[PDB]
């Protein structure tokens, strides 16, 4: 299954909150991953015999910044990879690793950003999830705010995680209010708002772009977890989510036979398909991840144990190492699933090679 | 005929069978869904992989203050330069909130298996020979909490249709009208209104097919004996056909005490409040507020409305301007700003003190109305509960409305929520009685210039003991 | 002489916009959907009554009627604006029940019932 092939340590000694492999990387190009912790963004390149090559590192001019999340995209024209980062200050930064500069920045969230996700089909649509109780959909081409997902029937506490589905037709969000909310982005309202954001040119007008204020989700539940929900990922049309109750719950909106795209907003039902058990992960802000093919699932715990599940169960390996005893904050799989990276509370990086 | 111990055993045995069946059945549905879902993962994941194959995205290269990376697995120490991300100015902290133009009131074995079990027990009862009571007594013996042997017979044995529908029944006038009667708020002309908790008192709503019949029973209550008008409205019956069918500071709350005057026992009189247009008392009630006979203004002690700390009522104040020109906000009467929502344009920007602040777009005169301080209407208890959380954040955006309610601008409110506190303000807050509702008006304490920050003394709104 | 921000998005105003932040409209859309949703939550209310109530509330919220003297005009304007929806969604009789309930509440005159019903019937003739 997996061999621990390298361990790295960043000089700041602060928790590393995010890891993301660049899945846009060409077939044959070396496998690159980004790291976020302290007020730093670090880029790495994977090589044979466990070799991790330190490529780039950025530091916010503000010492009080603390990056929590990052996400990779690409510029449609230039064909350059782009990396979005954000944390405690509520500012989104779009870094260009080819040009080695901050190419864009968005201020607008009234609090810390806990998650950043790029639309699986449109590289310009960026979703940010905030401590302010709202989600924001940005158009990174026209620098417009397409929609605000929050309000009367939005999250009542800090939004901790969100995920688009495979084709980018809908978003599933979760948070400290114990809620998991569905926000459809293939609706006529949302498709037009995306279209209109692309037509927007502030030079050809004196009026601001009109952002959609989506106060109502397309489904909402509080009956999956008894505490805060800190990670949510779609598994096809099913949902994978966790709290501090030492389990990842696999579930779906409505009754067993209810189709995801036929679920009415007033739906009071949920169907729990099953759960993935583990231990010592009762601390807040602990994220699970999947490979591109959604066949593998990984989750680290507060004492450095790394759990890997084979999702094709229509199996659990406990990856462990004597020198790894810190809280594993997040994991990342290479596109091809050959490399698995884990980041910790002690500025350490752990490389696990599949063989 | 089988005995009680036997039946209890059968109940157990059958319920255990139905449960282990549902279990293994459902386990399979689960495996079927994961499998059917896996195909969707495959299909969509190939669409994405195909789109990725059509892209040639540029690889990242090495960079060139510095930083190092160390290895606990003895790989060599690495050193590169640390590129500085240029400072970006942040905005003050702000949490999600919903815009409001008016206040918003906020208040402080299953049946599927049970039926299956009964039917399974009936099949054993049937097979025994070579709806039975000896079955209900056994289910109640094994599930006492679910109910008694009688209650389970009742449970096992198991609205008004629209007059426009095919199931339209012939019913009583009150049956037909009930939903409209109990959901309508006379005070704000809406059904299930966001402002008034209590339902309207029964005196407030008083002054041949199923559908034709029900409409007749309704129309006779309004057009007592004008069968010409009853026929006109029914449309499918005549002047004669219809005739032939016949032959076969406390919060205000409307008072309703039939055959009793508004005396010392009247809730309005007790609450030391005037009776309003919504009260069900006599038209000659001596406690009703008469309104004002002003020609214009209504902004001095000369106006009984203004003097009573009330806005002008549009149904009583017929000469000042409060009743006319609904298209306009600048009306002859200067005592109807809250009710009309004649607010001044306000602007959001970081305060010159801390956090966010509110700035007036255009000049305002001393005592001129700026905006209403809108929010959620919550009970004193809800405010005590909410306050526990608020203190953790050092935020306090809730203000006493009267003895019974607090307006809280934290979750819902309007732009004026951004007016900061000051013991040296340029604004003041005035709770007014506005058509039976207590509403907070924010007025200029002195003339104010274009772009000036707004501040009011929070303590005056908090000080109610 | 200061950077202003939109209250709904917290994004800054350009000098082009010249101190205009008016996402402070009389009827916030969310209230329109909150009302629609709430009426639907009732088990004891039928689908006919529900749709008339929803349409009436949406009408009252749009025009912001605040006086009882505006109630006669409100019913007339309800026919003009929502009459097509009433006829098409088959809520002609439920609307009739709403008018008499309004008369019971002392908000509208007896002639308003006739006038509104007469107006809806000739609107149906146009179809
Ligand atoms: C009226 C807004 C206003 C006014 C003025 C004059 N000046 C300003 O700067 C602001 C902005 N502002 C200040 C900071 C802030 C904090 Cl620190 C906590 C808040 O609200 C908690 C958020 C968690 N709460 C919850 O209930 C969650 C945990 O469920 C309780 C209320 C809020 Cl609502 C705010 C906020 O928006
Ligand atoms: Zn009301
Ligand atoms: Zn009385
Ligand atoms: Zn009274
Ligand atoms: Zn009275
Ligand atoms: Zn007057
Ligand atoms: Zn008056
Ligand atoms: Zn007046």
């Amino acid at each position: 299954s997996f061999k621990c092939v390298n361990s790295l340590k960043e000089d700041h000694n602060q928790p590393l909150f995010g890891v993301q492999f660049n899945w846009h990387s060409k077939e044959g190009d070396p496998l690159v991953f980004a790291t976020v912790g302290s007020n730093r963004v670090t880029l790495y390149e994977c090589h044979s015999q466990g070799e991790i090559r330190l490529l780039q590192s950025y530091v916010d001019a503000d010492a009080d910044e603390n990056f929590y999340t990052c996400a990779w995209t690409y510029d449609s024209n230039t064909s350059h990879p782009l990396l979005a980062v954000a944390g405690s200050r509520g500012i989104i930064r779009i870094i260009n690793p080819i040009t080695m500069q901050c190419i864009k920045h968005y201020v607008g969230h009234g609090n810390a950003i806990n998650e950043l996700k790029f639309h699986p089909r449109d590289p310009n649509l960026l979703l940010s999830v905030s401590k302010d109780h709202a989600l924001r959909l940005w158009n990174i081409q026209t620098d417009t705010l397409v929609a605000i997902f929050g309000g009367v029937e939005g999250h009542r506490d800090e939004v901790l995680s969100a995920d688009y589905d495979l084709l980018g037709e809908k978003i599933m969000s979760c948070g400290m209010d114990h809620s998991l909310k569905l926000w459809r982005i293939n609706s006529k309202r949302m498709m037009n708002a995306i279209k209109e954001s692309y037509d927007y040119n502030p030079n050809k007008t004196n009026r601001p772009f009109i952002s959609q204020k989506i106060h109502f989700p397309d489904f909402s539940t509080r009956d999956i977890h008894r505490n805060y929900v800190d990670c949510v990922r779609w598994l096809g049309d099913l949902i994978l989510s966790k709290s501090c109750e030492n389990a990842i719950v696999c579930w779906k909106p409505g009754k067993m036979e209810d189709d995801i795209d036929k679920i009415k907003p007033s739906e009071s039902n949920v169907t729990i398909l099953g759960r993935f058990d583990y231990s010592q992960c009762d601390i807040w802000y602990m994220r699970f991840s999947m490979d591109f093919w959604q066949k593998m699932l990984a989750l680290g715990n507060q004492v450095g144990k790394l759990y890997v599940w084979d999702l094709e169960v229509e199996k659990c390996t406990t990856l462990t190492h004597h020198k790894c005893g810190a809280a594993i904050r997040q994991t990342s799989f290479s596109r091809d699933s050959s490399i698995l990276i884990a980041v910790c509370d002690d500025a350490s990086i752990w490389r696990w090679d599949r063989l | 005929e089988k005995g009680p111990i036997c039946w209890r055993k059968r109940v157990k045995s059958e319920y255990m069978r139905l449960r282990q069946l549902k279990r293994f059945r459902r386990a399979d549905e689960v495996k079927s869904m994961f499998n059917s879902n896996r195909q969707k993962i495959q299909e969509r994941t190939e669409i994405l992989n195909q789109e990725w194959k059509q892209r040639r995205i540029q690889p990242v290269h090495i960079m060139t203050r510095e930083c190092s990376v160390t290895s606990d697995l003895d790989f060599p120490k690495q050193v590169i330069p640390l590129k500085t991300l240029n400072a970006v100015a942040s905005v003050p902290i702000m949490y999600s909130w919903s815009p409001l133009q008016q206040n918003f009131m906020v208040e402080d074995i299953n049946d599927e298996i049970f039926v299956e079990l009964v039917n399974a027990l009936g099949q054993l009862d049937r097979r025994d020979e070579k709806p039975s009571d000896k079955i209900f007594e056994a289910i109640s013996s094994m599930f006492p909490d679910k109910g008694t042997a009688e209650e389970l017979k009742e449970k096992y044995k198991e609205c008004t249709p629209n007059i426009d529908g095919p199931n339209a029944k012939s019913v009583q006038r009150e049956q037909s009208l009930h939903s409209f009667h109990t959901l309508f708020c006379r005070r704000c002309f809406k059904y299930d209104c966001f402002l008034h908790p209590f339902h309207a008192t029964p005196n407030t709503y008083k002054r041949w097919s199923g559908a034709e019949a029900s409409m007749f029973r309704v129309l006779i209550g309004t057009y007592y004996d004008n069968f010409c008008a009853i026929a006109r409205l029914i449309g499918t019956k005549t002047c004669r056909q219809v005739y032939e069918f016949r032959v076969k500071v406390y919060n205000y709350q409307p008072c309703d005490h039939p055959r009793q005057p508004c005396d010392n026992s009247c809730p309005c009189v007790i609450a030391q409040n005037f009776c309003e247009k919504f009260c069900q008392c006599s038209s000659e009630c001596q406690n009703r507020f008469p309104g004002c006979r002003c020609k214009a203004q209504c902004n001095t002690k000369q106006c009984p409305c203004y003097l009573a700390v009330r806005e002008c009522d549009p149904d009583l104040c017929l000469t000042c301007g409060a009743a006319d020109h609904w298209d306009s906000k600048n009306v002859s009467c200067k005592n109807c700003s809250i009710q009309r929502g004649s607010k001044k344009h306000l602007l959001l920007a970081p305060s010159d003190v801390a956090g966010w602040g509110i700035f007036i777009k255009d000049p305002v005169q001393k005592n001129e109305f700026i905006s209403e301080y809108c929010g959620e209407i919550i009970s004193q208890d809800e405010a005590d509960r909410r306050g526990k959380v608020y203190d953790k954040y050092m935020c306090s955006f809730l203000f006493n409305l009267n003895n019974d309610f607090v307006v809280d601008a934290t979750r819902k409110g309007n732009k004026i929520r951004f007016a900061n506190h000051s013991v040296n303000p340029n604004c003041y807050a005035k709770v007014m009685m506005v058509n039976g509702d207590h509403r907070i008006g924010i007025f200029a304490k002195r003339a104010i210039q274009t772009g000036e920050e707004l501040f009011f003394d929070y303590r005056y709104s908090q000080a109610d003991a | 002489n200061r950077l202003y921000f939109h209250s709904d998005t917290c994004l800054p105003l350009r000098p082009q916009e010249m101190e205009v932040d008016d996402e402070d409209e009389k009827d916030p859309e969310w209230l329109r959907e909150k009302t629609i949703t709430q009426i639907e939550e009732f088990s004891d209310v039928n689908e006919g009554e529900k749709e008339v109530m929803k349409l009436w509330n949406l009408h009252v919220m749009k025009h912001g009627f605040i006086a009882d003297n505006q109630m006669n005009h409100a019913c007339m304007l309800f026919v003009e604006n929502y009459g097509q929806k009433i006829i098409k969604k088959n809520l002609c009789r439920n609307f009739m029940l709403h008018l008499v309930s309004m008369h019971d509440f002392n908000l509208i005159s007896i002639m308003s019932i006739d006038k509104a019903v007469t107006k809806l019937r000739e609107m149906q003739q146009k179809l």
